């Protein structure tokens, strides 16, 4: 059924699974027209499809041309997401196909179930977890490839860099969600925490800085402080 | 006018004939029902006074044979049987009619209710939903499950309604996923009407039979089927106009006949609110919307 805190360890077992987040598929800026009306202008988007055990991220870039001449774009975006996820599954060898796909938003359930009717053994599940994957576009290298795209494109990343050489998947996912939650809550402060030290850099082939184990402990504490600080600011606590 | 004679009434029972019903006491001198209108299917149904469990009954058409009811004390129910000896049957009916031991089918002249509820219902189609080929009449009861219910367990005792499943490969063309899911016209017109039912009259016949089994027996799977067949039409943007107008009539008389006190168990809020207020056909069912709003405003 639904994925929650009670069955959280399931994320890191040996059954292949993918999270799908569609929050950045259809992106717009809202502006005034010359006549004083309001209009939207779409910008490039992306599907965030993530294997939480391995860190493999299938980033399908949604180019704005896919919306041209289409109506009800917020509805269409869910079905386009489901179409692209189904196409990805079919593109994978059988032994790499997921046994479960967990959607971060319940409105994705029916579009994905319908697109996956040919795969009756792949469970489509919601989750009760509030996952911060909308903040993926706060990761500079992901945002850059999305905004530079001139056509539909799939780009593959490992969202954990090389962390699994030193930590478990459970700890890696915990770090990722903390970092993403911090970037979502206060993007400027989170980026300052991550980059303030000139001596620590991001490898060309990585998304995050090359922190030692002890430095990651400091960073994680600073991210938790940021989240708590923002909570106090928001609620006057 | 035809008759269903009864050998006797050895157990106290509420007897239904179509939309009518009456109580028979234990060992009362009751010998059957006369003046049954020729030209329609009928249903004769039963609910025992000492055990309201299992409503059950028989769909029949008097043009297809001479049928009578006799209590079986081993199986504990009133059974329908066919008499092949026509002279014997005429003699038995005349004796009962002479002794005034029969109730008269109590149809008012102005009253087209039963025709309106069974307009498209045919005995030959009932016998394909209810499979018992050795009899010309069909037994149904409160507890019989449908083929679809049995996929999600005795196959010989099932209601073989046409399976409708909005999230099935049958309902969704590859490459038309969004289109076919949000607009069920393909599934309605090509798969169901052209493909399976052949025409709208057969579709409406099954819809009407499903409603009647839900209402007279409290058969839950029949109610599911009735609502699915409504929702399939309402959720289709392209429906022939004659079908929409006929569906409005069909549903109006169904809602009109439903007992007010059974509405909580016979009507699905989601389906009805969706059909009347959100669906493609929200403005095509004028008579049904008017009776629903005046009779069951709480459901909505
Ligand atoms: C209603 O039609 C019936 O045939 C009922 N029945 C069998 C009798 O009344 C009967 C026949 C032979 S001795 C009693």
């Amino acid at each position: 059924g639904a994925m929650n805190s009670s069955n959280y360890a399931e994320l890191f077992n040996n059954d292949i699974k993918l999270f799908v987040d569609d929050t950045n598929v259809y992106r717009v800026t809202v502006h005034k027209t010359f006549e004083g009306n309001v209009a939207t202008k779409a910008i490039n988007g992306c599907i965030f499809t993530l294997n939480p055990k391995t860190g493999h991220l299938f980033l399908k870039i949604i180019h704005t041309s896919v919306w041209a001449g289409q109506k009800r774009l917020s509805q269409l975006a869910k079905w386009k997401t489901a179409e692209e996820v189904s196409a990805l599954v079919r593109s994978l060898p059988k032994e790499e196909q997921p046994k479960q796909i967990i959607v971060t938003r319940k409105a994705m359930l029916d579009p994905l179930e319908v697109h996956m009717l040919d795969f009756p053994n792949i469970a489509i599940r919601p989750t009760e977890l509030r996952l911060p994957f909308s903040a993926a576009m706060s990761i500079d290298k992901l945002s850059d490839v999305v905004m530079k795209a001139t056509e539909p494109q799939m780009v593959l990343f490992n969202i954990y860099d090389d962390w699994l050489d030193r930590i478990s998947s459970y700890t890696a996912f915990s770090r990722l969600t903390l970092l993403l939650r911090a970037l979502k809550t206060n993007e400027e402060s989170a980026k300052m925490i991550l980059l303030s030290d000139p001596t620590i850099t991001i490898k060309s082939y990585h998304l995050w800085p090359s922190f030692t184990d002890e430095q990651w402990i400091t960073i994680e504490s600073q991210m938790r402080d940021l989240i708590l600080t923002e909570y106090g600011r928001k609620y006057n606590v | 006018m035809n008759t269903v004679p009864f050998t006797s009434a050895p157990i106290e029972v509420t007897i239904g004939i179509d939309q009518y019903s009456f109580n028979v006491k234990e060992n009362q001198p009751f010998h059957g029902i006369k003046d049954i209108p020729i030209g329609h299917v009928h249903v004769i149904h039963f609910q025992h006074a000492d055990n309201s469990s299992m409503r059950y009954g028989y769909w029949f058409d008097c043009r297809m044979g001479n049928f009578y009811i006799q209590y079986d004390p081993k199986d504990g129910l009133y059974k329908m049987m066919e008499e092949r000896d026509g002279a014997k049957f005429e003699n038995i009916v005349h004796n009962f009619k002479e002794r005034q031991m029969m109730v008269s089918y109590p149809k008012i002249d102005e009253d087209d209710t039963w025709y309106n509820l069974t307009e498209f219902v045919q005995m030959d189609k009932i016998r394909k939903i209810v499979r018992k080929d050795e009899n010309q009449f069909s037994y149904v009861d409160s507890s019989m499950t449908t083929v679809q219910e049995n996929e999600l367990s005795d196959p010989a005792h099932s209601l073989n309604y046409t399976v409708i499943n909005f999230k099935s490969r049958e309902a969704i063309r590859p490459g038309h996923e969004m289109e076919d899911f949000l607009d069920k016209s393909y599934y309605l017109n090509t798969v169901m009407l052209q493909g399976i039912f052949k025409n709208s009259s057969n579709y409406f016949g099954e819809l009407q039979f499903a409603f009647l089994n839900a209402m007279f027996f409290g058969n839950y799977g029949s109610s599911l089927q009735w609502h699915a067949m409504i929702e399939l039409i309402c959720s289709s943007a392209t429906v022939p106009k004659h079908m929409l107008d006929k569906l409005d009539e069909i549903l109006y008389y169904q809602i009109k006949t439903l007992p007010e006190q059974y509405s909580d168990i016979l009507l699905n809020e989601r389906v009805w609110n969706i059909c009347l207020y959100s669906s493609f056909q929200k403005n095509s069912l004028h008579n049904t919307e008017k009776i629903m709003e005046n009779k069951y405003p709480e459901l909505l």
